[PDB]
């Protein structure tokens, strides 16, 4: 979404093989 | 004084609220407008708002202005505004009262998601955010926390936006002190608003199941010290009884509640039983006191029990504990207070009383039978007893109450109220007494209501009806009484209620709209003329209503079942009058089992909105003032009466396996369904939320979730084992069923632990609805963490049970403290901006207990700040005195230089602008031109002279030297010629016994000197004058034979003070001396005889100074006396400027800043000279303690660890832990002020 | 308020920053006199007590 209401939850996530740090949504 | 007004108000305005004021006016009859105005106090001259009003009988001649303080347009800074004028104007009257103000606004309540943490936990918290109108308040809110020794440990800031304000996770720290640790909560800029919680951060474990322990009574009286009895029962936290559990029973004598720890009895230690969830036990008091205590009788015990029992499930491994300190033993055990009554009487009327019978320990005793003696008067003090009466207390209630169908004409009444429980003599059975007063109208005339005090609170949205029944010689004259509806701080209705022609009036038949709950309150008035002066008359009733919430919020499972399963998907549905916030959380009731006596966050929620209530009592008054302040109101009128009778006095009358989940916030757009997943704990569940919306706060009913299983196998695991040490951990399986079935254990974990037990089994069967016990003697071989899992299989059934163990090492867990302050400009001397603690490893490490390192910061503030400045008048002490002879022009000049000082603290000509400014070049032409002529004063030998041919002097010469110190940077002078003056000085006149004896002129100067001593240790203040001068010249020509001259002369001053010399040596000699070693032990001895001699005004001294020699006496103009006084004055002070002590010169300065002693000293060159000089170095001073300090830190060949910006605004870092095993170097950018820095280590040894 | 006193400093210590009372969580520095050399942890800490 072009913004994420407060207390929505978004979901973010590489491609397979990928290492990421971080949580999946932020607030 | 037929036309008359009131104007009423809140007993105090809050900063930011909406305030509603409403006025009556009688007598009139043309229609007028009113304006009700909020103005500046004392000047009256910004208006914060203004209400225009229109009266007319169209408004019954009543109305009501809105107005508000925003809190913005009051000046602020460190004076807040106490007081504000309220203003009325009309074409008739004109009035205005100072009101006081508060900037409490508002609501902030914390919640934390527990009340008990382990260390190395997180904290979820988050505020509740509320404006005075109860609407989400939308403002930038700020958390502190405090450990239990009171050290802060964290700050941190958040916005709101919505009332709900997730705060970020507060880690608790790498190391805490243990105990209880609370926050406070703020809004940052411009409310007081202070929030509060508490939490207990504790090695713990949770219990596996509930012990209560239930005394028959918190007391033992006669009755109960023969034999006392008591029932305990144990439950899990699934809830069902334990089935069996074995019970010792411990005792001991108490003789505090708070904290006592006297010693147990060896007697009636009773090894018992607990069946089916109880056990019974009773304790004979007298034959154990008599047998094991001093005691032999209850006479001596006005004292208490203590109380512990001890269990463990008769067939498992769990064990449980708890006790009850403190059951009283008294022989007076019941005390008792009046509830809601209001001791003010309405004449024939029958007149209500309630009281609440309490123990020590209070409870809600309800079972006391009581009895009432009264005494009364009417007229001309006709002294008449009443009959006695009798109630019983309600049992459930605790209110013994009683109504007195008092004469039509009492006046007063005074009585007792005392228990008359038969059992109990009257020495014995609590007793009290207490008067109740009319309203004391004189014009008699009264405003009654018919209320009974109806027990039973209002319910939202009823109509109440309160029929009114003014009484009076003039009913005639009284058209209409006024009515005003309160809540909390704020008037919220108002209206009239007019005379039928029934010769009675219209009740007031109102619904008790939401606002109103949970407290509101009746103030009913009107104004009678009488034959001519004006009485106001007023009543007032305190209207308890039904706690409500606004949105109705209602939370539900909509896929309801008694008892879940396990990681169960449910449904869950919110739904609401409204569009709603909601915020949800779920938490475990272990949780709240682990604390005795632990609370429910959102508990009082109401009672707390209540103390916003400006109000205190039930109502009435003694009179019209009274009950309107007691009303929490205050009035304007000038009929005859007003509030500033009476005071704030303080009134206080009585009227996966996780801890927690579900956290979260979301928006209800008037209902909402979730879907989601059970944790796989098993337990209650108790799940609670809280509605919000412009519409207010709203908690929701807690839905206490169970998850449940029939058969299963539980582990006593301690919170940690040492290592290398076995332990036989317990615990057992269960069976629900109604039979037995065989089961087997195999326990796993990982290669973190080794274990000689080698985990086919014994294969044993539990009975049916029974446990069977399970143990292993675990033996951790290594430390930290480690997954143990005791897998299961069993007939029909298998079960997974994933573990981790925390092992911890052998030894003790010593700390050491190391740390520095770090000092980047050298206030206190040796500039201090780095500091270097090497990773040291003590000699007594167990070679495996790797050192936690832990950093803390402290920044220092400076603290209160006195504005002493100059007057206007520099420009005269800049353009003295006309120049000339008597060396009128040295006398003109020398404040220059000093003037030129003062301003280059820089504030001062970067800031003139309430004035004209000193024009920069004339002071740096006129300080050039003092130079010329300082020059001018020199002898060729490089003594001084003030005449050219005149005898030399090392007065003048020591003086000249002081001036050349400061004027260097602009004009420095050659330091060859200072040299020569020093030289020539202490070549001659150093002396082996006292130094620089004056060569040559025994003739003083005025204006340009001062009073020398009596001839015994004269020297002293020579010594100490050329000291000062040398001292000042010394940075521009090191010379070591000076040097020692300098030792040589503080060594004789030092040893001719030893004998205390009249006060202006002793402090001209601390001034020399703080030039000198300012740790020198007589040096600060002499400090401290001059700390002795000062005079002080206030406990807390606001004004300091110090007089001799019986200046005590009058002067009302300067003189060698108040010189003597300012100049001993200013040493003191610049003593005490060098050893840093500004806590210490604030009131010197302000005894300095009043002038007193007017004109000041002799307006010799000296008290002024060395006044302004003292003055200029606090002003420096401040600026040097101003905080910022850009403090960086970083590994020696590790990279950097952290950075802290100390600042005024932010003086307290967070501590953090020093990981890496590498030295560890701390510094900062030069900045300003001071801090402290500390490392910590933890070794286990 | 039951802030702490003023502590008396050890044998040839002496305050830097000498107070009528200290707040509790107040650290107070001690230093050496002229001839004397600090050995041990220089701050004392006011407890709620």
């Amino acid at each position: 979404k072009p913004f994420y209401t407060v207390g929505e939850k978004v979901t973010v996530s590489c491609s397979g093989g990928m290492s990421l740090e971080g949580p999946s949504a932020f607030l | 004084q037929e036309q008359t007004y009131v104007i009423s108000a809140p007993k105090i305005f809050r900063v930011g609220a909406s305030e509603n004021i409403v006025i009556q006016v009688y007598g009139y009859t043309e229609a007028f407008d009113a304006t009700i105005s909020i103005k500046s106090y004392p000047d009256k001259k910004f208006s914060y708002s203004s209400g225009h009003v229109h009266l007319s009988s169209e408004n019954k001649f009543q109305n009501s202005a809105i107005l508000t303080i925003q809190p913005k347009q009051l000046p602020g800074g460190q004076n807040p505004v106490s007081y504000v004028y309220l203003e009325v104007v009309s074409k008739h009257f004109s009035k205005s009262k100072r009101m006081p103000i508060t900037y409490d606004n508002g609501f902030l309540f914390i919640h934390t998601d527990k009340p008990v943490y382990t260390p190395d936990q997180s904290v979820k918290v988050r505020v509740y955010s509320l404006n005075d109108d109860l609407k989400p308040a939308k403002r930038e809110t700020v958390l502190t926390f405090i450990d239990p020794e009171g050290s802060e440990v964290d700050m941190v800031e958040e916005i709101d936006h919505i009332g709900i304000i997730s705060f970020p996770d507060f880690k608790i720290p790498s190391n805490p002190r243990y105990g209880m640790w609370t926050i406070k909560a703020k809004y940052k800029e411009d409310f007081s608003t202070t929030g509060t919680a508490y939490f207990e951060v504790k090695e713990y474990v949770l219990p596996h199941f509930s012990v209560s322990i239930e005394p028959e009574y918190n007391f033992i009286g006669y009755k109960n010290f023969k034999n006392f009895e008591i029932t305990i029962k144990a439950r899990y936290f699934y809830n069902k009884v334990v089935t069996e559990a074995d019970v010792y029973i411990t005792f001991g004598i108490r003789e505090d509640l708070k904290d006592d720890q006297k010693e147990m009895m060896q007697t009636a230690m009773q090894n018992t039983m607990l069946i089916n969830g109880i056990a019974q036990v009773t304790f004979d008091s007298e034959t154990a006191v008599k047998e094991l205590s001093y005691y032999s009788l209850e006479d001596l015990n006005n004292k208490y029990l203590y109380i512990a029992v001890t269990v463990i499930e008769s067939t498992g491994g769990f064990s449980e504990e708890a006790e009850i300190p403190g059951i009283k033993y008294v022989l007076s055990p019941y005390k008792l207070n009046l509830v809601a009554t209001p001791l003010f009487l309405k004449p024939g009327i029958p007149y209500p009383i309630k009281v609440q019978v309490k123990d020590s320990l209070d409870q809600l005793v309800g079972g006391v039978p009581v009895t009432l003696n009264a005494q009364t008067i009417d007229v001309n003090q006709e002294t008449s007893d009443l009959d006695p009466s009798k109630s019983v207390t309600r049992v459930d209630d605790g209110v013994a109450s009683f109504v007195l169908n008092l004469p039509s004409g009492v006046t007063v009444l005074e009585f007792n109220v005392k228990t008359d429980a038969p059992d109990l003599p009257e020495e014995n059975q609590a007793r009290e007494g207490y008067r109740a007063i009319a309203y004391s109208s004189l014009s008699q005339s009264y405003l009654y209501i018919d209320w009974t005090d109806n027990h039973k609170a209002l319910l939202v949205g009823e109509h109440l009806n309160i029929i009114v029944t003014p009484k009076s010689p003039y009913i005639d004259k009284i058209t209409h009484y006024n009515y005003l509806i309160l809540s909390k701080g704020k008037i919220i209705h108002f209206g009239t209620r007019e005379k039928f022609s029934d010769a009675s009036y219209q009740s007031i038949n109102i619904p008790v709209t939401q606002n109103m709950v949970p407290s509101s309150r009746l103030l009913v008035y009107y104004i009678v003329t009488g034959e001519q002066t004006a009485e106001l008359v007023s009543d007032s009733v305190w209207l308890n209503i039904e706690e409500k919430c606004g949105n109705q919020l209602q939370v539900h499972l909509s896929p309801d079942a008694d008892a879940y399963s396990p990681g169960q998907t449910v449904s869950l549905n919110m739904a609401t009058g409204m569009d709603s916030w909601v915020a949800l959380a779920a938490v475990d009731s272990a949780v709240y089992g682990v604390q005795r006596g632990a609370k429910k966050p959102l508990e009082r929620v109401f009672q707390f909105l209540e103390k916003s209530d400006l109000g205190c009592g039930a109502g009435g008054g003694l009179n019209n003032a009274n009950v309107f302040h007691l009303a929490g109101l205050t009035f304007l009128t000038n009929a005859n009466a007003d509030d500033s009778q009476e005071n704030d006095e303080p009134c206080k009358e009585i009227l996966y396996f996780p801890e927690s989940w579900l956290w979260e916030v979301h928006l209800v757009p008037r209902r909402k369904q979730l879907q989601f997943a059970l944790p796989d704990s098993l337990t209650t569940w108790e799940i609670q939320g809280v509605g919000i919306s412009n519409t207010g706060i709203c908690v929701a009913d807690t839905v206490k979730a169970k998850v449940f299983k029939d058969v299963f196998l539980e582990m006593n695991i301690p919170y940690s084992v040492v290592r290398g040490e076995q332990i036989q951990l317990k615990g057992t399986v269960y069976n629900y069923r109604t039979s037995g079935m065989q089961f087997c254990v195999k326990m796993s974990a990982v290669e973190g632990i080794c274990t000689s037990e080698s985990p086919k089994c014994v294969r044993q069967k539990v009975e049916g609805s029974s446990s069977h016990l399970v143990t292993f003697t675990v033996l951790p071989l290594e430390i930290g963490l480690h997954n143990i899992n005791f897998s299961l299989e069993t007939w029909f059934g298998k079960e997974i049970l994933v573990k981790t163990l925390r092992v911890v090492p052998e030894g003790v867990k010593r700390e050491s403290y190391s740390g520095v302050t770090l000092d980047p400009r050298g206030i206190y001397g040796t500039i201090s901006r780095r500091k270097e603690f090497p990773y040291r490893i003590p000699l007594d490490l167990v070679p495996k207990t790797e050192i936690k390192r832990i950093l803390s910061v402290k920044g220092l503030l400076v603290g209160e700040i006195l504005s002493a400045v100059l007057s206007q008048e520099g420009i005269n002490i800049l353009t003295h005195l006309p120049k000339g002879s008597a060396e009128a022009e040295l006398m003109s000049v020398v404040p220059v230089f000093y003037v030129f000082h003062y301003l280059e603290t820089g504030n001062h000509w970067n800031i003139f602008h309430s004035d004209p400014l000193i024009e920069k070049q004339k002071l740096k032409k006129k300080l050039k031109e003092g130079m010329l002529s300082i020059m001018s004063y020199r002898n060729a030998d490089y003594s001084y002279s003030v005449w050219k041919g005149g005898s030399a002097s090392t007065w003048l010469t020591a003086f000249a030297l002081r001036v050349l110190g400061q004027v260097n940077k602009y004009v420095e002078q050659n330091q060859n010629s200072i040299c020569n003056s020093l030289l020539w000085l202490v070549e001659n006149y150093q002396l082996d016994n006292g130094s620089f004896k004056e060569n040559s002129q025994y003739q003083p100067i005025k204006l340009q000197g001062t009073l020398p001593v009596e001839a015994r240790e004269n020297s002293l203040y020579l010594t100490a004058f050329t000291v000062i001068g040398i001292r000042k010249a010394f940075d521009i020509c090191p010379l070591v034979k000076i040097d020692t001259a300098l030792i040589k002369a503080d060594n004789f001053l030092l040893e001719n003070t030893l004998p205390a010399q009249s006060t202006f040596t002793l402090a001209i000699s601390a001034y020399a001396l703080s030039l000198g070693d300012k740790t020198h032990p007589q040096f600060r001895s002499i400090v401290s005889a001059l700390k002795r001699e000062a005079l002080v005004k206030g406990n807390p001294p606001i004004y300091r100074f110090w007089k001799d020699n019986l200046q005590h006496k009058d002067s009302s103009v300067p003189n060698t006396g108040t010189a003597r006084m300012v100049e001993t004055t200013a040493y003191a002070l610049l003593t005490s400027l060098n050893l840093k002590d500004i806590n210490y010169v604030n009131p010197v300065i302000k005894w300095l800043s009043e002038e007193q002693r007017y004109g000041g000293g002799f307006y010799s060159t000296q008290d002024t000279i060395n006044a302004i000089e003292g003055l200029t170095e606090y002003s420096l001073l401040v600026k040097q303690l101003r905080l910022s300090m850009d403090i960086d830190v970083s590994y020696k060949h590790k990279g950097a660890l952290h950075n802290y910006k100390m600042t005024d605004k932010n003086f307290l870092g967070r501590p953090v832990e020093v990981l890496l095993n590498d030295d560890l170097i701390v510094s900062t950018g030069f900045g300003s002020g001071l801090a402290t820095v500390h490392v910590t280590t933890v070794v286990h040894k | 308020d039951s802030g702490c006193p003023q502590p008396v400093p050890p044998e040839n210590g002496f305050i830097r920053n000498e107070k009528q009372l200290y707040l509790v969580g107040e650290d107070v520095e001690i230093s050496c006199l002229t001839g004397f050399e600090t050995v041990g942890y220089q701050y004392f800490r006011c407890l709620p007590d």
